């Protein structure tokens, strides 16, 4: 980026910049990800595959399109992207599990396998042991575990009103 | 309003004497009043300066006057009465807002008499609106704080 002119640019530049964007996404530094992404020229962000795949992957992650995020594992425009993508998949497994925790008053197992994108009941059982589930007594993971006036804070606010009125 | 006195001697005031000795500059009481001067001050009697004794102990009880018990300190106003008062006061605020819009309009328009002879005998929307906001805001803030303190302490 520094030595514009006096240099002819390297064809590997866009690929390696996209790899850096993948690294930033994997480490979950979204602000720095977007900041560096802004460095890429417009048409480079919009057309070049190496810069489109990282940005599209962030778009899918923000939307929740975990299916397409997983399909990125097959997309992989450059094979070197696998390393920074595997850790992102594991973090996304955690994020999907959090979504499942909050939603899904009740969920089964045979379909929860596809939902979590796992391929083995042993992996399913290990992951359930991770964090902790009810194992599906009726084959259903029933993780349905869902006053107190802030009187102190409200009194502080009202006293602030009084003080701001009386310092006249 | 209180004053101490002693009488001047007719004998001395006819035989040319001042029946008071001016060793100090403490003869500046209040520039004695015209009432006293015409009723016989400095001729037949003189005024003696008056002071008071402060003990800081009687003053404690004199301060205890006007004091309110903690019952009154922590009591909440009848909520129905409070709501009715807020409703009414906001109604007068609405009317005074109409009148304030009217007055601000015809205020800069002309100021020959706006200085002093444009509010005498007529309501002042700005002044009454200020009074209403002051009173209602005091009441509401105080009752909110009382309610919150009560909700916690009486738990």
């Amino acid at each position: 980026f520094d030595y514009k002119e006096q240099l002819p640019e390297s064809a590997y530049m866009h690929q390696l910049l996209g790899l850096n964007l993948l690294f930033l996404l994997s480490q979950n530094r979204v602000a720095e990800f977007h900041t560096e992404l802004e460095r890429l020229p417009a048409k480079d962000i919009q057309t070049n595959v190496y810069i489109k795949h990282p940005v599209s992957l962030e778009q899918y992650l923000m939307e929740g399109s975990y299916n397409k995020v997983f399909l990125a594992k097959g997309n992989i425009p450059a094979e070197s992207y696998t390393f920074f993508i595997d850790i992102l998949l594991d973090t996304i497994r955690d994020e999907i599990a959090g979504c499942i925790e909050k939603a899904y008053e009740k969920i089964l197992f045979t379909e929860a396998t596809r939902i979590l994108f796992f391929n083995t009941p042993k992996k399913m059982t290990d992951y359930a042991k991770k964090r902790g589930w009810v194992l599906g007594p009726n084959n259903y993971y029933s993780f349905a575990s869902q006053t107190t006036i802030p009187s102190t804070e409200l009194a502080k606010q009202v006293i602030e009103y009084a003080r701001q009125l009386e310092m006249i | 309003v209180i004053d101490a006195f002693r009488l001047i001697n007719a004998n001395m005031m006819v035989l040319g004497h001042e029946p008071r000795q001016t060793t100090s500059n403490l003869g500046h009481l209040n520039k004695p009043s015209i009432q006293a001067l015409i009723h016989g001050l400095n001729r037949h009697y003189y005024s003696i300066t008056i002071n008071y004794r402060k003990n800081e102990l009687e003053q404690k009880m004199l301060l205890n006057l006007h004091k309110k018990s903690w019952m009154e300190g922590l009591t909440l106003q009848d909520y129905s009465e409070h709501c009715k008062h807020n409703e009414s006061v906001v109604k007068e605020m609405l009317e005074l807002a109409k009148n304030y819009n009217k007055a601000v309009e015809e205020e800069d328009k002309m100021t020959p008499e706006q200085l002093a002879i444009k509010n005498v005998g007529k309501q002042d929307p700005k002044r009454h609106l200020e009074e209403h906001v002051d009173v209602l805001m005091t009441s509401n803030i105080v009752q909110c704080l009382a309610a919150m303190l009560d909700t916690v302490v009486f738990k």
